[PDB]
């Protein structure tokens, strides 16, 4: 499956675990606060982004809702010898 | 009061166990 | 104050243990000290 | 050595094709057209 690294990461913890991130990311992009073109919130909205992320709010959020999420030989490999 | 459109995913957005 | 410390820590890895501690099955936690000792003692070393 | 990805793929790429690159990015970054402060070229260039 090709998807987002975010997505892939918290997958990729979640049980049973059974799925791997493979390589590196295809390329670089980022997630924005979106708003129809003309609005009266676009600079409030930007300038609360700013300042959630200057306060590390989104780092905390980030941490707290990805990385808090985490013998004997038998006969079948010497059947051989027996058969 | 505005609608803040969104979807469902995880870990973004969850309905609460006994939503 | 041991359980409450490790329920209300923001440290990763008290959380982690935390987190750990309340979903285990069966439960970890005991009801007396001499509980706790004795099951470190029955355990043969599985139990801290 | 620790070098630019673009650099460092160039050279994997071409004999004698005995290095390698290892790992993933340390960080992201770009290449830019850089002009004197206050130039009048800054406009022209970013829409080029």
């Amino acid at each position: 499956y090709l998807l987002e690294s975010t997505m892939n990461e918290y997958i990729e913890q979640r049980k049973p675990c059974d799925t791997m991130k493979v390589g590196g990311n295809l390329d670089s992009k980022g997630y924005g606060i979106a708003t129809p073109k003309g609005s009266a919130l676009r600079g409030p909205v930007n300038l609360a982004v700013l300042k959630l992320s200057e306060q590390g709010v989104l780092d905390k959020l980030k941490s707290k809702w990805w990385y808090d999420k985490g013998s004997a030989l038998s006969l079948s490999n010497v059947a051989g010898v027996f058969y | 009061t505005y609608i803040v459109t969104t979807i469902l995913e995880d870990p973004y957005v969850m309905l609460k166990k006994n939503a | 104050s041991t359980k409450e410390f490790f329920r209300r820590s923001k440290i990763a890895v008290f959380e982690k243990m935390w987190t750990y501690m309340k979903s285990a099955e069966p439960s970890v936690f005991v009801r007396t000290t001499e509980e706790g000792m004795i099951r470190v003692r029955k355990s043969k070393g599985k139990y801290a």
